[PDB]
């Protein structure tokens, strides 16, 4: 998180807005809404009250704007600006303003006014941008999935160093963004992109590009919104240009950004049995034409080339791949070694020699 | 005089997407 400089904040913890004008986009009520759901966000985790006026002054005033608006800040058309903000303050400060050629909905499409709000609340509050990319404070707009919304941990942090913790946080556990400097760090899937090693860990990816020594984080959704935020597993076909990705029964096909048509399919498609509900990692080999799919403590070898599951599948890990425990969380390859994660260890696998070589912790492959 | 109420006007913050 950061602060504004001089460490601007209210000297009251009672505060009023005011919603001085509506978009068309939403009805009166569904924007009353946002905003009180936005305030919420605030005032869930701090002493501080928020109190809506419907005539006069208040200290947050809300408005919609289009280009020159009044301020000499003008908004710039659909995209681009959202929003702004001024820091705590008489008059402009603690206001916030949205653009109103963005389309405003209370769904995934057009841009959601609650989190838009939120964002720009954290301002009025005090907080400036954050350059923790889980962060609510980030510079740049993700929307965030379906699923009810929680206050990242670093934006909580923030807001508490103004003005300290509630009475009653009603959801006390903030999500943190991974470090990938922990020992403890445990992956959830891996794979190469245009040369690039892509780490996925919770809603995050790293990408890594191996002449760089520390990785890019990145919201998976802010490469692929309609994919899941957590993942199974993931795999590429490097000729072709294609990722493909995991997650409970179904699967994507992704060329860059764009999940091709008939994504996502039924991994029983791929001819796995019903019991199997998650392939838990997965690598394909080029030269091959095979895919390794893992699940539990078996494996299964899946024929890209012929569309077909090979003969005699599955089989066990732990006669196949002695040595690496009974589990594979992510696995990737390159140069004829297999790199097997399992919790905070990674077993680097000879194809060559059909052995372990090297032992490593999992979060070395961050350069950590 | 009111060097200190311009304060707030300077570090107003945008919110971005990218088109
Ligand atoms: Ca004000
Ligand atoms: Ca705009
Ligand atoms: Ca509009
Ligand atoms: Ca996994
Ligand atoms: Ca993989
Ligand atoms: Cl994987
Ligand atoms: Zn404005
Ligand atoms: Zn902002």
């Amino acid at each position: 998180y950061n602060v504004f400089p001089r460490t601007l904040k209210w000297s009251k913890m009672n505060l009023t807005y005011r919603i001085v004008n509506y978009t068309p986009d939403m009805t009166h009520s569904e924007v009353e809404k946002a905003f009180k759901k936005a305030f919420k966000v605030w005032s869930d985790v701090t002493p501080l009250n928020f109190t809506r006026l419907h005539d006069g002054i208040a200290d947050i005033m809300i408005s919609f704007g289009i280009k020159e608006h009044g301020d000499f800040y003008p908004f710039d058309g659909p995209s681009g600006l959202l929003a702004h903000a001024f820091p705590p303050g008489p008059n402009y400060g603690g206001d916030a303003h949205f653009d109103d050629d963005e389309t405003w909905t209370s769904s995934s499409k057009g841009y959601n006014l609650f989190l838009v709000a939120a964002h720009a609340f954290g301002h009025s509050l005090g907080l400036d941008h954050s350059k923790d990319p889980g962060a609510l404070m980030f510079p740049i707009y993700t929307y965030t999935g379906k699923s009810h919304f929680m206050l990242p941990d670093d934006d909580v942090q923030g807001i508490q160093s103004l003005y300290g913790p509630g009475d009653e946080d009603p959801n006390p556990k903030h999500p943190k963004t991974p470090d990938k400097c922990d020992p403890s760090l445990s992956l959830d899937a891996i794979t190469s992109l245009r040369g690039e090693t892509m780490i996925f860990k919770d809603r995050f990816f790293w990408r890594l590009h191996p002449q760089q020594v520390d990785a890019e984080l990145f919201l998976t959704k802010s490469f692929w919104p309609e994919l899941p935020n957590r993942i199974d597993a993931a795999y590429e076909h490097p000729s072709h240009d294609l990722i493909f990705i995991f997650r409970g029964r179904k699967f994507w096909a992704l060329n860059g950004y764009d999940i091709l048509e008939g994504y996502p399919k039924k991994i029983s498609e791929l001819g796995l049995p019903k019991e199997v509900k998650k392939i838990s990692a997965a690598v394909h080999f080029e030269d091959t034409g095979k895919t390794l799919l893992f699940s539990g403590n078996q494996v299964w070898r899946y024929d890209d080339t012929n569309h077909i599951m090979d003969k005699d599948y599955p089989r066990l890990i732990e006669e196949d791949f002695p040595g690496i425990g009974d589990k594979v969380d992510a696995v990737y390859e390159k140069n004829g070694y297999i790199y097997f994660f399992n919790g905070p260890i990674q077993f680097e696998y000879s194809i060559w020699s059909n052995r372990i070589v090297r032992v490593m912790p999992a979060n070395s492959i961050l350069w950590c | 005089s009111e060097e200190d109420l311009q304060f707030a006007e300077r570090y107003l913050r945008s919110y971005y997407h990218p088109t």
